[PDB]
């Protein structure tokens, strides 16, 4: 039953929009065991200078209680189900969402619609989250590669929204007001923007008629129905050096502006990125490793680890990699690295692209393990490309692919550009923004 | 600050500014800097009334 055909075979993913703008959509699998959720087509980037950190602090609210359920009437109500609630905040995507037995797929819809909507927003639990949050940073800010990738954004997106921090600043958590809360949440969790996903043993139409009835929202001006255009960020070649010698490894991430999400070119640069791959000092296959800088990575002792990446957004995005390493070894390793990129634009090989495809096509499968991973595959694809991409359609794009159009596209996006640094550490021997811009080319 | 492109650089302007004034002297005034008496050939009998070091 050859793969070709298993992809060919996986149920569609059904959508279906209310009047409201609501858009459910869902995969139905013979699943016993279930996952659904709402994906809010919101974040950070949509928060401005003085709410920078609403999303966030709301994420911390949305499960403290609703105005019907207070919070042990929530929360007794859905651990005595067996369920598992929870959620996140990206720079512009957000989401809740709930694992349960397909039994319960028409209560859970129930209790994901009392979040986004009622939110009780306890004017006392606020204070206390505050604090929470304002500990939860202390926490995240020894997290190198957090720091790093954020820098990364602050620097390359400098002067945008999307230069900020998800949790925002020190002095919005200390100051944000339940009303700010509050209106973050009018303002945004509005049903055009929201895309109730589901993946498991349920039926696409009972989860749709428990949409339309606690996901009821009316629309009455045009205003309502519309979903904003976010203004463009303007990606820098720039750097931000945040040197501490007492760190014991040295964080460093370079990358050049992305397309976005709708640039079928993703493809291609992932293939790519599937070239070059990560590394990690815990990775059995060692000097054999088919990624050269990998590969030269072990040779050299170069580093303790690094990873290719190519975030996507709406309208821009970050392709780039990012390595830790010793604070003697940064140069070699960095070297190596541009020396790949360089090697992608100018001499990628058929049998580089041929390994590249087969090693993305099995992380596009791992993307679909489990009714929650499926389930978040389908509420971004609808709220990124619109509709649903299937396994069948990216595999078709990704044979595509070949050798020239790798070249092609990298060459495109990496050749002579201007990137976008963040050094963390006892980053000295790693150094000079132009050494490192001439690395951008020739190869 | 690696030498290259810093000084690399540096040092090539600083070059071309030196050179100026060098070859405008060299080309435009060739024995400004020189003694013209040092165009009479060596008279092993007589010192010239006048005689500067360079
Ligand atoms: C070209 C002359 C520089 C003009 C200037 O005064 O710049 C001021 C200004 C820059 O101001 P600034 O940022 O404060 O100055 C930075 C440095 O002085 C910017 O200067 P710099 O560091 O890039 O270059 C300094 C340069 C300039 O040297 C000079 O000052 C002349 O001197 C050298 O590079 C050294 C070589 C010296 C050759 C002399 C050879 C000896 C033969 C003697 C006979 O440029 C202008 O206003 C535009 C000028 C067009």
């Amino acid at each position: 039953a050859t793969y070709a055909q298993t992809l060919q075979n996986i149920p569609e993913t059904n959508v279906t929009t209310l009047d409201n703008g609501l858009r459910v959509a869902s995969e139905e699998s013979s699943q016993p065991t279930c996952t659904v959720g709402v994906w809010i087509g919101a974040g950070s980037r949509y928060e401005n200078e003085k709410n920078n950190g609403a999303g966030y602090f709301v994420e911390h609210l949305a499960f403290k209680g609703t105005k019907k359920r207070p919070c042990a009437a929530f929360e007794k109500e859905v651990e005595s189900m067996g369920a598992h609630f929870n959620g996140y905040t990206s720079r512009e995507q957000t989401a809740f969402y709930i694992k349960a037995l397909s039994k319960d797929m028409p209560k859970v819809v129930e209790l994901l619609a009392d979040v986004v909507q009622n939110c009780a927003l306890e004017e006392s639990q606020i204070e206390k989250e505050r604090g929470v949050i304002l500990q939860e940073l202390k926490e995240m800010d020894n997290d190198m590669t957090n720091v790093t990738f954020d820098y990364l954004h602050a620097t390359a997106f400098q002067g945008t929204a999307l230069a900020r921090t998800v949790e925002g600043t020190t002095e919005n958590i200390k100051h944000l007001t339940r009303a700010d809360l509050a209106s973050y949440i009018d303002t945004h969790f509005k049903a055009p923007r929201m895309v109730l996903a589901a993946a498991g043993g349920i039926s696409h139409k009972e989860l749709v008629d428990a949409a339309r009835q606690h996901f009821s929202g009316v629309s009455f001006t045009y205003k309502e129905d519309a979903v904003p255009i976010l203004p463009r960020c303007r990606f820098t070649g720039s750097e931000i050096r945040a040197r501490d010698d007492a760190l014991p490894v040295a964080h460093v991430a370079l990358a050049v502006e992305g397309p976005g999400w709708a640039d079928p070119d993703n493809v291609v640069l992932h293939v790519a990125n599937a070239i070059i791959g990560r590394y990690d000092r815990t990775f059995g296959g060692g000097k054999h490793l088919s990624s050269r800088l990998a590969a030269l990575a072990v040779e050299h002792k170069l580093c303790h680890s690094f990873q290719t990446f190519n975030t996507s957004y709406s309208d821009t995005g970050l392709f780039g990699f990012h390595f830790v390493a010793d604070p003697l070894s940064i140069d070699d390793m960095m070297f190596c690295a541009q020396g790949e990129w360089m090697r992608l634009c100018t001499s990628t090989t058929e049998s580089e692209v041929k390994r590249a495809k087969n090693h993305l096509r099995s992380a596009m499968v791992a993307q679909l393990d489990g009714t929650t991973p499926v389930c978040e595959t389908i509420g971004s694809h609808l709220l990124n490309y619109g509709r649903r991409i299937s396994l069948e359609e990216w595999d078709s794009r990704i044979s595509a692919v070949d050798a020239r159009m790798v070249r092609d596209v990298c060459s495109k996006y990496i050749y002579d550009k201007c990137p976008a640094l963040a050094a963390v550490g006892p980053i000295e021997q790693l150094l000079d923004y132009n050494r490192i811009r001439s690395g951008m080319y020739w190869i | 600050i690696p030498f290259h492109p810093y000084y690399s650089f540096k040092d090539i302007l600083g070059l071309t500014l030196m050179l100026t004034p060098f070859l405008t002297l060299a080309l435009f005034s060739p024995n400004l800097l020189g003694d013209p008496e040092n165009f009479t050939p060596a008279n092993p009998l007589v010192t010239p009334p006048h005689i500067k070091p360079e």
